[PDB]
């Protein structure tokens, strides 16, 4: 069902020539590990959505797992998959009080 | 957790500064106070040369007031020479440390009555708003009370 939804949304993106942003939850198994950043395998367990996605971005906040992290107020955007560009990470300022990300 | 690390150090600092003195006074009061007053009267705060005692009732406050000079004299003889006055208050089941924990990070007194300024800005927006929005903005501005001068 999730795989079909992912395929349909990709078809919708191509049909209307528009970027389609779809939010997804990371698998619960990641919390059992809690030792590294999220990876593509964490999403494969929830409907094989990786195969249809042109771009996969993960949100990681060290302060959530480690309140004494020196990266307080910083959110890491991980590029897990990209068809027309490089993979890597981008650090953004997370302002929870304003529900905003800044450069 | 950062919240937890910020807690204990602050509590220890307060004890080092003055809570230990209060505890010592509370221990002394158990020896000074007569039979049925020992468990109903406690030292609440110490500020400079002033000691604040709390009694469970107004009747008990009167009994403490009778022996107030005796308490003050004995506290001074035992090393609290800085104490020169005692204030006695009535405190029922009100929890001293719990009150501190509940209202610690700034006094939370919410005062939300609307200002005449807000009503003015709401009407200024209503002039540019469509008829449907204009009515709601005027309604909100009408609800805004002030009446100064």
């Amino acid at each position: 069902e999730i795989a079909e939804i992912s395929r349909s949304l990709k078809a919708l993106a191509k049909e209307l020539n528009v970027p389609v942003v779809a939010l997804s939850q990371l698998n619960r198994s990641l919390e059992q590990r809690a030792d590294k950043r999220p990876v593509n395998s964490d999403l494969r367990e929830s409907g094989s959505i990786e195969q249809d996605a042109d771009l996969i971005m993960f949100i990681y906040r060290d302060e959530v797992y480690h309140p004494d992290s020196p990266l307080k107020g910083t959110a890491e955007i991980i590029i897990g998959k990209q068809r027309n560009g490089p993979i890597g990470s981008v650090r953004l300022t997370f302002q929870g009080h304003y529900s905003r990300f800044d450069n | 957790t950062a919240t937890d690390e910020l807690i204990q150090a602050s509590k220890l600092k307060q004890i080092q500064e003055h809570a230990k003195a209060i505890l010592l006074i509370n221990r002394q009061l158990q020896d000074i106070l007569p039979k049925g007053l020992k468990t109903q009267v406690r030292a609440a705060n110490v500020r400079g040369g002033n000691l604040v005692l709390e009694a469970a009732s107004a009747a008990l406050k009167m009994k403490v007031d009778y022996e107030r000079l005796h308490i003050l004299t004995q506290l001074r003889q035992n090393g609290f020479g800085h104490l020169i006055s005692i204030e006695v208050r009535v405190n029922p089941e009100l929890y001293r440390q719990s009150k501190i924990t509940s209202e610690d990070a700034r006094a939370a007194n919410p005062r939300p009555p609307l200002s005449e300024h807000a009503a003015h800005v709401l009407l200024a927006i209503a002039d540019q708003a469509s008829d449907k929005v204009k009515k709601r903005l005027q309604s909100l501005a009408r609800l805004a009370k002030a009446n100064q001068k």
